[PDB]
């Protein structure tokens, strides 16, 4: 059975700019089944009212979401992003890095 | 230029979970502009797109007619295919279908397209002729065999060929001024010092439609393969998408190197320098 | 516009 890895990207709508109205954006790809398990974390911490688009996928056949939330950032905060699927054999958290 | 409409079906089983769920999307180039949710509340088709807000509750009805009926298919078809390839009841199974039309500036016909997969691999597809199918496996087989006594490809083609260009052609009037846009990029530079005898150089597009975009490294004219590093084009959640290549070079010699981005918003291929 | 009939079981 296929069982495809997701291929997480974190970035920003817009420049990553000290203390602005900007949308923290992750971006879930390349997995395949579509069940996936998708956090947002401000240090640690779960962030909650984040949205997700709607499951599509590739002629690949690779499901692909995109959550986001409205967000400000500081220095002092580390954004990251916790996602989960059974090709996963526990949680991986990648960081968010402001010119990635 | 030429156009696309794209529907994405996507039904998951899940046993002793209840019902499966069904997700269908629709895309007109790289603007989704329909939702249905087979868990969501609502019932019924959602609008995803302005342009297509301006709808009759007429046309929301037939969509939703369609998807459901599409849905309780796939609903059955889940447990054939069980069956086919002999699989447990506990276990959770992933039907999808992905159809859709192609056509020019003309406003006419190019290609039509349908195709399946189950748990993510090809299972049947229609043919670019419109009038024979492909099995992927024994399994297929008996799905194609079954389409060929119903004569299922001369109603696929009917759609493809008619019904869905002819939808096109409406999207692309009723929503010219999102659909026949062309966004080009906003393209910057950024340095970033590795050693004191090496720096990776970042070439940023941003908020760009559609997602079509080519970026490509040059030492002096001469392309650059010889350690690039590209991002798949990611979307900004505006409608727009991103995406930057990087390389790494010797310290100082970054004034050598050129970042040539192509993009169909751009007049002439756009060249940036550190 | 979506596809009505067909709909042929698989
Ligand atoms: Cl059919």
């Amino acid at each position: 059975m296929i069982q495809r890895t997701p291929k997480i990207q974190v970035y920003s709508r817009h420049p990553a700019e000290n203390g602005k109205s900007n949308f923290l954006n992750c971006y879930v790809s390349g997995f395949h089944p579509s069940d996936i398990e998708v956090d947002l974390l401000k240090n640690g911490e779960r962030i909650e009212k984040v949205e997700h688009s709607d499951l599509s996928f590739s002629k690949d056949w690779s499901f692909y979401l995109l959550y986001y939330t409205e967000f400000t950032p500081t220095e002092k905060d580390e954004y990251a992003c916790r996602v989960n699927h059974v090709t996963l054999s526990q949680p991986k958290i990648v960081k968010w890095d402001r010119d990635m | 230029g030429s156009h696309s409409m794209r529907y994405f079906y996507t039904s998951v089983s899940r046993p002793g979970r209840g019902e499966p769920r069904f997700i269908a999307v629709g895309y007109v180039d790289d603007t989704q502009f329909v939702r249905f949710d087979s868990d969501a509340a609502s019932q019924r088709m959602e609008p995803r797109a302005p342009w297509i807000e301006q709808e009759g509750p007429e046309y929301w009805d037939q969509e939703t007619r369609n998807v459901k009926a599409q849905s309780q298919t796939d609903r059955v078809d889940l447990g054939t295919l069980r069956g086919y390839y002999n699989q447990s009841e506990d276990g959770s199974h992933t039907i999808q279908i992905m159809y859709g039309c192609d056509v020019g500036p003309d406003g006419r016909f190019l290609r039509g397209y349908r195709q399946d997969a189950y748990d993510g691999k090809d299972y049947i597809a229609l043919n670019e002729d419109l009038r024979s199918w492909t099995a992927a496996d024994m399994a297929a087989q008996i799905t194609k065999r079954k389409w060929e006594a119903a004569h299922a490809a001369e109603q696929q083609r009917a759609y493809l060929e008619g019904r869905c260009v002819e939808w096109l052609r409406r999207y692309l009037e009723n929503g010219k001024e999102t659909l026949q846009r062309t966004d080009p990029p906003k393209t910057h530079m950024t340095h970033h010092p590795i050693s004191d005898h090496e720096a990776t150089l970042r070439c940023w597009a941003l908020g760009f439609y559609p997602a079509e975009i080519t970026l490509t490294w040059q030492r002096d004219g001469e392309d650059q393969t010889q350690d690039t590093e590209l991002v798949e084009t990611r979307p900004a959640g505006d409608g727009t998408f991103q995406k930057w290549a990087a390389v790494v070079v010797p310290s100082g010699e970054e004034q050598r190197y050129t970042c040539h981005v192509q993009h169909e918003g751009l007049p002439k291929p756009l060249t940036l320098r550190w | 516009g979506t596809s009505g009939s067909p709909i042929v079981n698989r």
